[PDB]
């Protein structure tokens, strides 16, 4: 990072080496995944941090160490009913294999008769979503600090042939240093060609997903455009009461910007929210560098962000260990584990 | 205002992922 500051572009061979070694590390774990590294009775379940279609994420306390973690619980029967087996196997296989400063760490995983469990580091600062809705919008420098972390994270993930496919503020957690931790690998997939699954979150879907066209990692760059817009405006570029109305707006690709957006921000967004794939930033000959070298990012020290050396725009409140003040309350429900093994064959590799 | 239109809309809370 001194060389990148001293001579822009001079770091490119070193970044290439970093990524090559990162892929070696990833592939070892991808090829031989960790399995069965804890069990349910090792944790006290404290409070729900969020609910989803297949289960919930709970704050737990590891009994033996006293450490807090966030445990994602997935009901096997529902996963099977909704035809999400492969997605759930992808989620765990990928999350246990990655290693990057802005990706949540998976510490343990296991299954029992009823459920799958993924035990992650607890990121106590809450969802970006909560802070964004409360404050209204982020200033451009604040939005840019977060956006830079996502750019680097996608550079990392895409280099491993991974597509993320659910970027949104609800899946971005703020840590105790004010940096992002990406959670929710439910739609992450390792794919070298194109893929076809309609998945994501409506506001963030690229037109090529919507139109059942086949698509590639460029959908993550589109989603970055939506995220930057939403962070800086306070509302998404395509919103309505119902997904059908949102989809109509996305495929028009007409986007209107708040009058307070800078010229550089509007230009970056026109290039990310580009319906034409031959024109979308992140998907051109120079790849991620078209984004990293854009005028809006001129003040961004990419390597300093990676090293977490940049002062964060804010640090969330922290009352002590196990504090959930930065999260909404959810209805609690007793975890019941059946006496019969459910869906054993389907989840053998988990 | 566009902000007022968003705040009055039905999708200002946490948004669930979708799939078919
Ligand atoms: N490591 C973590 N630390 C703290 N909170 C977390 C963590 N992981 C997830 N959460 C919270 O739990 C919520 C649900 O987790 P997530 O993995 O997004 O579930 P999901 O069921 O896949 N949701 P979605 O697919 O977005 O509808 C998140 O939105 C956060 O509020
Ligand atoms: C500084 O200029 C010296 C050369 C730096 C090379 C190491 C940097 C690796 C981190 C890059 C960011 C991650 C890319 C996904
Ligand atoms: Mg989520
Ligand atoms: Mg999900």
């Amino acid at each position: 990072g001194n060389a990148a500051a001293a001579c822009k572009g001079s770091e490119q061979e070193s970044v290439k080496e970093f990524l090559a070694k990162a892929k070696e590390d990833f592939l070892k774990k991808w090829e031989t995944p960790s399995q069965n590294t804890a069990q349910l009775d090792q944790f006290d379940r404290i409070k729900t941090l969020g609910t989803g279609s297949f289960g919930r994420v709970m704050l737990v306390k590891h009994k033996e160490s006293g450490n807090h973690y966030a445990m994602k619980i997935l009901d096997k029967q529902k996963v099977v009913k909704l035809k999400q087996i492969e997605h759930t196997l992808n989620e765990k296989r990928i999350l246990q294999a990655v290693n990057f400063p802005f990706l949540v760490k998976l510490e343990f995983s296991f299954k029992d008769n009823s459920n799958l469990y993924m035990v992650m580091e607890y990121v106590a600062g809450g969802e970006m979503f909560s802070h964004l809705r409360r404050i209204g919008r982020f200033s451009e420098p604040h939005a840019r600090f977060y956006a830079a972390q996502i750019v680097l994270t996608f550079e990392y993930l895409h280099s491993l042939d991974l597509i993320y496919r659910d970027l949104k503020p609800e899946n971005l957690l703020i840590d105790q240093q004010g940096y992002i931790q990406v959670t929710d690998f439910g739609f992450a997939k390792r794919v070298k060609g194109r893929t076809w699954t309609l998945c994501g979150t409506p506001e963030y879907l690229a037109p090529e997903i919507i139109l059942s066209k086949g698509y590639n990692k460029a959908v993550d760059w589109w989603a970055l455009g939506v995220l930057i817009y939403e962070m800086a405006a306070g509302y998404p570029p395509f919103f309505a009461d119902q997904p059908i109305q949102i989809y109509e707006k996305i495929v028009s690709g007409k986007v209107r910007f708040p009058s307070h957006f800078s010229s550089d921000l509007k230009d970056l967004l026109r290039n990310l929210l580009q319906v034409d794939l031959t024109k979308r930033f992140g998907n051109l000959k120079n790849g991620v560098n078209d984004i990293k070298n854009h005028k809006w990012f001129a003040t961004t020290d990419w390597i300093a962000i990676y090293q977490r050396k940049v002062e964060a725009p804010f640090i969330p409140k922290f009352k002590g260990p196990g504090d959930t003040s930065n999260f909404d309350d959810y209805e609690e429900e007793e975890i019941r584990v059946s006496i019969n093994e459910k869906c054993g064959k389907e989840f053998t590799e988990f | 205002t566009t902000y007022a239109d968003f705040i009055a809309s039905g999708r200002t809370g946490r948004r669930a992922s979708i799939h078919d």
